[PDB]
């Protein structure tokens, strides 16, 4: 009982600390030194901002789990749920946009000359935040606080019929956050790896082949982290929706662990995208 | 022996009825000119019942009317402005009759629950609550009419009728003698006597004060569903399930006239009279309300427009309008 | 049926005060609520109205904005919010229940009144021509009222109500729509007349009828009262 | 045009309209079941199992579905006049007892109560008001029927049955005769369930038959039937 | 008991001073002719006098 | 040359005349007699309106092809293109909503009691029209007229880069008009057929079996008409965008035939849905 | 000019990968 609560609290605390530290460190490196002079750095900045705002709502979940109720109020409940659902889609669509950017940079160079500019990257990022606002605003409306068994609960209330709109929201979030992003990232990076294999520069030398292995390994690490992190929470939500399961301590541990993995991807993406990047590595070596 | 005596007495009564009649009513009333085509246009359409309407009753102020529906609602209507005045939720959904008091203070209702509910409308609290429940009928109540604010006659499906005192709560006068389910009752203007028809194809005229059967009218072939006094009070028309209507005179004590046509084989749900009494209005199961000329046994008009079986029909006291209730949940006012 | 008001006492000018009227023994959710004010040595004056279900809200033009009227049906309480009170608001406030349908008697029941003392379309003008008439018990008494606009509406109803306020007691309704007597009123009172000229006749004058008589129009908002004819012995 | 009192009356009428629409929707969700049978069938026992003068109304909620059951057994009046009220009913639950055939009413002309139940079921099934209304048929007192068919043969009541003494064969024969009493098989399903002393098994069968009726009504509403 | 009561009621019904049907017919026709003018159903009423009117 | 033009004009004229006649006939039957008292009547009326507007925009396309230029103007170009895309997605989403409606009606009857009401049908239909407006407004803004080879062209205009937004719009129209509706209709009607087979009432006697047969045949006809109509135009747009194939007369004939086959579903939805329905069949039988 | 175009394409691919930072 107590051991489980301490374990869950420690897990959420470690995930929140690592995520906030990584996000603010990446944003500080981008703003103070890089000055956002390149489109890729703009995408990394938007990704870090989205991950920071998504990770910021996690101590509210910690307080909700510890106290068993929501004492903050209805307005802050709306704000926190809206920021969570907003920045999850913002982070995922920023990942998809960076995948499309790398695909265009590799496979279609002449089109990448027009495509890869600061102005176009700013336009596509503004479109990404607006498309995230599309899902964010009605969630901000629907979210309220309900009095259940003497406890305030911070949750989404759906208009009648509740089951139809609730499961429609679950299906839409599942499809647009899992089915389309995994397919876009997988197809774009697969065709990217095939084109890189087609390139003559990368082949024909031992060190250059080792560099090609490094790039392929980095791509597979990114895709594997994305799939392995987002897959269990989505499958678990689908199973919980379809099949009612009896309340067990193992169920609570599995639920919180899957949520922790989902936020863990938003914590570990700045490490992969920023620190392993060559330009930021040169910035750390120079400074 | 007693049965043979009854056969002899009824044969003597039939012989007296035969000898008493000399001239046919149609032959005497053939001289008068026909009224002609009478077209009545809908003025108001009442909505919101959402269930099968069974009974309506006009008030004496000629403006308010009560209506009984199967969803458990009595709705009291302002007919001029189409607004709803009252909506009384009922304890028992199954309801077959509703009466509006002449003073307007009370509303009665009844049905398959064997209980007659009296509702006060002039309470100081402002919510129409149950004032008095009559209880003691072994059959379903089929009709109720307010003779006075304290006395009410109800007919029931145990072949019995009763005169009830509302303030006491006990039944005062019990009328027994019918062998079939008494389906309806009508009050004369003086209110001294009332005729009621039953499922033995007979109607009986009962004096309230005497408590005994004043008269008995036979001649129908099937169950009598409706009965209604004339404005003078010396005659009353009956409607039955044998697709015929009849007119019976109290003093003559015989069948004056029969209203029927070959094409219509369906029954007569309700009958009513105009202020003059020249026009007899009757709703049938053919989705229509036919207006017959009472003195010549000819059809004067047809009221079509209801989409289900027309169940009830009522003419207001002044006679300006006629309101029909049907099973399509629409109350229509014809002028 | 009972209405009692709370929230009285002395108020400083420019302050704020929230009155609450609690109802007992009737269906509060089905009645519309009226706030009426009365000056200490002057006639009555209408303040505000809220319908049942809060669908429409009406105010007098002098009280527009400063006064807010609300109601809570599960607790059966009428709330009046007053902000930036002025020196003319030193009055006794009455709550009135009123129901509106064919045959209803609105303005039938009046509240008890909470005192508040502060220390430093064309408006139909109802005209009480007289101010005081000395009468003897037994004679028939005539009271005249006049209007600035014809109250005979096209539906046939004339919206004139006759009220009696006894000295030291709440006012009671006497006559609604110039012909019908209110429930509980003896047949001593009768209303008659026509457009712009109305008459209240009290035949067989009896004790406890001494008071102040008000004629009210109810044709259009804002509601405007009469001056008030007082009788004495 | 309208005066203030007229506008307040219109507002009152609109509030009454809102209340009537809400009550109409709440009544529309409710499933209505009409209960019929003889007095000796065991209506009170099965109503007490499902729970745990005039109309007896039973309210129960199974699987978030509201059931109102109307028992009309108290009335002695002629059924023809008041039977038309129950036209808008989802199903008729008709209960009879299997052990009725040995029992004989105290009359000068010895008559089988089972044939009276057959006449009652034929009258209800062939009624003009009930053409598309399903009948849930309940056969009661199965253990006493088994003891009786062990003790007394079924040949005595009517010679037509020539089957060997068997509880299953006699029960199947009574069931198929009751199904053969139906004259419109295509537009009227008959659900026959042997009553047992289990609360779950009966209510679940009633729920399944009501679910099939709601499927039929939804398919007719969409327009396939 | 019941049969004797039925016979007594039938005898009571038989002993009634039944008038001639022609007099009742004359009274019925006189009542209809006298009240024929008053009836709004039988004789049409102008729309201004009519309380039921078309609403725009 | 002339024979091809006469064939194309006759094709567009026949499709437009039959579609308008069927849609307005269904409108007259619903409004005049049925008066929209049930949810299914509301859905059939919305299909009639969307198909009527989609077929009404077709003679302007015929005049555009015949003249070889656009003389109507920029504003009417915007109005007609926006109404075309708007009512195309409105009709497709209304077909999907009717598939979901019949699925909930058959498989989940207790929740169909709550779900199948006129109010809920009005709410879901208004949501469908709003989701169609979500693409109707930007297409309205984009649509301009361009002077090419001495001829005015009524066409969409895309901000720089043109290729990215143009192919993103083609991919989104392809996915949301083909991939998701075929999945929704196929899964819902397949589960519906399985549940109907499970029903004890439909099985048994030969007549009820025949009725179940008829119903399954109706379902297969609906699914087959939808697939056969909307599949070739989508595949042909994908092939035209991906692979530049040389201009021939056969390309023009195939392009206009695929457009007419796409509008054939909007033309044939009255006959498929309204007329075949038993309730409307009784309405035609009586009146 | 095909060899020159291929060499320029390879240089642009290398520059894009360096700008992204995969090298
Ligand atoms: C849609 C509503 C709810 C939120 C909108 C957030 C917008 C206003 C904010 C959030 C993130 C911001 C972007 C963050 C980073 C950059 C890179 C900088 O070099 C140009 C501005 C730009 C591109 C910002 C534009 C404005 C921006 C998109
Ligand atoms: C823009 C593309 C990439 C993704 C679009 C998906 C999102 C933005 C859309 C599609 C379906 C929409 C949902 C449809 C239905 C409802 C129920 C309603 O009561 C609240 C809004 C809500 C919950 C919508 C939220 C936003 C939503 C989920
Ligand atoms: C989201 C877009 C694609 C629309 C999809 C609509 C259909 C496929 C979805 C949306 C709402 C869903 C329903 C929502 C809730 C339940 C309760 C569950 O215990 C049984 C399935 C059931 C009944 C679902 C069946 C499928 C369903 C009707
Ligand atoms: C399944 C649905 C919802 C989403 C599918 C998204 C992905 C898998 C689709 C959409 C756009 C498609 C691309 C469209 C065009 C090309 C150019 C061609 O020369 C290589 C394949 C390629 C790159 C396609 C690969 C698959 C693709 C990337
Ligand atoms: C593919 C890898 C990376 C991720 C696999 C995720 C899925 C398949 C796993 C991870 C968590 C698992 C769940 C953990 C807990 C429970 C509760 C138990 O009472 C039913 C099974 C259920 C619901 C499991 C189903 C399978 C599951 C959802
Ligand atoms: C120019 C047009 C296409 C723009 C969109 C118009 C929208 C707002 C119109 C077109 C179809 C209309 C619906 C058609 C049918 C009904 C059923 C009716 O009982 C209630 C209104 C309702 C639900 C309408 C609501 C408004 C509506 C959705
Ligand atoms: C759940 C389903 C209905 C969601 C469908 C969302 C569709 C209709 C929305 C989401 C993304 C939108 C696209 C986003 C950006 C642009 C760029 C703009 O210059 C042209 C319109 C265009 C191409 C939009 C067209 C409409 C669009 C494709
Ligand atoms: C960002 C998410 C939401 C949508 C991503 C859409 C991507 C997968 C689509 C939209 C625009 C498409 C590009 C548009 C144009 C061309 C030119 C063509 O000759 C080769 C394929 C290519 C290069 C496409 C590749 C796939 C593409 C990049
Ligand atoms: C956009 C498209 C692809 C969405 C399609 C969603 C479909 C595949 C999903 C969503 C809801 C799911 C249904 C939800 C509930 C049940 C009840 C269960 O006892 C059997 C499976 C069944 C019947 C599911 C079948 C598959 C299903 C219909
Ligand atoms: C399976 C049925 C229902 C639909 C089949 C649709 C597809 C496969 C068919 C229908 C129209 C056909 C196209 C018709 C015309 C041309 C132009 C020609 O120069 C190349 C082949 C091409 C591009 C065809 C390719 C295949 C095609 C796209
Ligand atoms: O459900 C609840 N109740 C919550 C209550 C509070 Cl107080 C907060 Cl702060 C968050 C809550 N949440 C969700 C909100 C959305 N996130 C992201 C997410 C979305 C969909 C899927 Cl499939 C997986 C992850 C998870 C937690
Ligand atoms: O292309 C053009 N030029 C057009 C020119 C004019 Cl003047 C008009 Cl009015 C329409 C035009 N159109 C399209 C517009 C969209 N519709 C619907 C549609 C979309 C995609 C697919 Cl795959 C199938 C159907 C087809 C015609």
């Amino acid at each position: 009982s107590m051991i489980t609560a301490i374990t869950i609290m420690a897990l959420y605390s470690i995930v929140c600390v690592v995520g906030l530290f990584g996000n603010f460190l990446v944003m500080y490196v981008i703003v103070r030194y890089t000055k956002m002079k390149t489109a890729t750095n703009i995408y990394i900045f938007n990704l870090a901002l989205a991950d920071a705002l998504a990770t910021s709502t996690l101590p509210f979940q910690s307080v909700n789990y510890l106290m068993g109720t929501w004492p903050f109020g209805t307005i802050l409940c709306k704000i926190v749920i809206s920021i969570d659902y907003y920045n999850m889609f913002t982070s995922i669509f920023t990942l998809c946009t960076m995948s499309v950017d790398r695909y265009i940079a590799v496979c279609h160079p002449v089109k990448a000359l027009d495509f890869r500019t600061p102005r176009n990257a700013k336009i596509i990022n503004v479109c990404n935040w607006i498309l995230s606002s599309a899902i964010g605003l009605p969630v901000m409306f629907m979210a309220t606080t309900k009095y259940r068994q003497g406890s305030i609960d911070c949750t989404l209330t759906f208009s009648h019929p509740t089951w139809y709109w609730e499961n429609l929201l679950k299906i839409c979030v599942f499809i647009f956050a899992f089915i389309m992003p995994v397919l876009i990232i997988t197809v774009c990076y697969g065709l990217m790896i095939l084109r890189l294999k087609s390139v003559r520069m990368l082949s024909g030398s031992k060190e250059k082949d080792r560099n090609l292995r490094r790039i392929t390994r980095m791509v597979l690490v990114v895709v594997a982290v994305f799939i392995v992190c987002w897959t269990p929470i989505h499958i678990y939500v689908i199973i919980k929706a379809l099949v009612t399961i009896p309340e067990t301590t193992f169920q609570t541990v599995s639920w919180h662990f899957c949520i922790a993995l989902g936020y863990t991807n938003s914590c570990l993406n700045p490490v992969l995208y920023a620190f392993l990047d060559e330009n930021f590595k040169r910035c750390f070596r120079e400074f | 022996q007693l049965r043979q005596e009854a056969e002899q007495l009824k044969n003597q009564i039939r012989d007296a009825r035969k000898a008493c009649a000399d001239a046919t009513l149609s032959q005497i009333t053939n001289n008068i000119d026909p009224v002609g085509r009478i077209q009545m246009r809908t003025r108001r359409t009442l909505r919101g019942h959402l269930a099968k309407i069974y009974a309506m009753h006009w008030g004496t102020d000629s403006r308010l009317l009560v209506s009984a529906s199967q969803d458990g609602k009595l709705i009291i209507w302002d007919s001029y402005t189409t607004n709803k005045v009252h909506a009384i939720p009922l304890r028992s959904s199954w309801v077959m009759t509703c009466a509006y008091a002449p003073s307007g203070n009370y509303v009665a209702c009844g049905g398959l629950d064997n209980i007659c509910s009296i509702y006060n409308l002039k309470t100081r609290e402002g919510n129409v609550r149950v004032s008095r429940e009559l209880a003691g009928h072994t059959g379903y109540l089929s009709c109720c009419r307010f003779l006075d604010d304290n006395q009410i006659v109800t007919s029931s499906g145990d072949t019995t009728c009763a005169l009830w005192d509302i303030e006491t709560g006990q039944q005062t006068t019990t009328f027994t003698g019918h062998t079939g389910d008494v389906m309806s009752l009508s009050l004369a203007p003086d209110t001294r006597l009332f005729v009621s028809g039953a499922c033995d194809a007979s109607a009986k005229l009962w004096d309230v004060r005497e408590g005994m059967c004043r008269q008995t009218f036979t001649g129908h072939e099937s169950d009598i569903n409706a009965i209604c006094f004339f404005p003078n009070g010396n005659a009353f028309a009956t409607g039955s399930d044998d697709a015929t209507c009849r007119l019976f005179d109290l003093r003559a004590d015989q069948e004056l006239m029969t209203y029927s046509h070959d094409n219509i084989i369906c029954g007569i749900t309700s009958v009513s009279f105009s202020k003059s009494g020249r026009l007899l209005l009757a709703g049938y199961d053919d989705f229509n309300c036919n207006v017959w000329d009472a003195l010549k046994a000819d059809r004067a008009g047809v009221l079509a427009g209801h989409d289900n079986r027309v169940s009830c029909l009522g003419v207001t006291d002044d006679g300006m309008a006629v309101a029909t209730g049907s099973w399509d949940s629409f109350l229509k006012i014809w002028n | 049926v009972q209405l009692v008001e709370s929230g009285g006492g002395l108020v400083q000018p420019g302050g704020s005060r929230k009155l609450s009227c609690s109802a007992s023994g009737f269906a509060f959710s089905s009645f519309g609520m009226h706030w009426v004010r009365q000056a200490p040595e002057k006639g009555l004056e209408w303040v505000a109205y809220i319908s049942s279900g809060s669908g429409t809200i009406y105010y007098a033009d002098t009280v527009k904005g400063r006064f807010t009227i609300s109601r809570d049906d599960p607790k059966n309480t009428l709330f009046l919010q007053m902000t930036s009170l002025r020196s003319e608001d030193t009055a006794m406030y009455y709550c009135v229940r009123s129901i509106y349908y064919y045959g209803s008697s609105p303005f039938d029941f009046w509240g008890q009144g909470t005192t508040l003392t502060v220390s430093a379309s064309a408006d139909i003008v109802m005209t009480q021509a007289t101010s005081s008439v000395p009468v003897t018990p037994g004679e028939s008494v005539s009271i005249s009222c006049r209007s600035s606009k014809s109250l005979l509406h096209s539906n046939g109803n004339t919206y004139l109500y006759w009220f009696l306020q006894r000295p030291g007691q709440s006012p009671q309704l006497l006559i609604y729509r110039m012909s019908n007597l209110a429930s509980g009123v003896p047949d001593r009172f009768s209303g008659s007349g026509s457009g712009t000229a109305f008459t209240l006749t009290i035949s067989r004058l009896e004790a406890e009828d001494v008071g102040v008589y008000y004629c009210m129009q109810h044709l259009e908002y804002p509601l405007t009262f009469g001056a008030g004819t007082k009788l004495e012995l | 045009t309208l005066s203030a009192e007229d506008k307040a009356a219109v507002e009152r009428s609109k509030m009454i309209d809102r209340n009537l629409r809400e009550d109409g929707e709440k009544a529309a969700r409710e499933v209505k079941l009409l209960l019929l049978g003889a007095g000796e069938s065991g209506k009170s026992t099965i109503v007490k199992q499902m729970k745990i003068t005039g109309i007896v109304e039973t309210h129960f909620t199974f699987k978030d579905l509201h059931f109102k059951m109307f028992d009309v057994g108290a009335q002695r009046s002629e059924r023809k006049k008041w039977i038309h009220c129950f036209e808008g009913v989802t199903a008729i639950i008709f209960c009879v007892a299997l052990s009725d055939y040995d029992l004989v009413l105290a009359e000068d002309e010895e008559m089988n109560r089972m044939h009276e139940s057959m006449k009652l079921f034929d009258s209800i099934c062939n009624n003009k008001w009930f053409t598309d209304t399903s009948i849930i048929l309940f056969l009661n007192k199965k253990d006493l029927f088994e003891e009786k068919i062990k003790k007394s043969p079924l040949t005595i009541c009517y010679p037509e049955y020539a089957g060997s003494n068997t509880y299953e064969e006699a029960a199947a024969y009574i069931q198929c005769q009751f199904e053969d009493l139906n004259k419109r098989k295509d537009t009227k399903e008959i659900y026959t369930h042997f009553t047992c002393s289990t609360d779950t098994k009966n209510v679940q069968f009633v729920f399944d038959a009501v679910t099939d009726v709601i499927i039929k009504n939804n398919l007719k509403d969409c327009g396939l039937f | 008991a019941q049969a004797r009561k039925l016979v007594e009621q039938l005898k009571m019904e038989a002993n009634i001073d039944r008038i001639k049907v022609s007099k009742a017919a004359a009274d019925l026709m006189a009542y209809c002719e006298a009240h024929a003018k008053e009836d709004p159903l039988l004789t049409p009423v102008p729309a201004s006098e009519n309380p039921f009117r078309e609403k725009k």
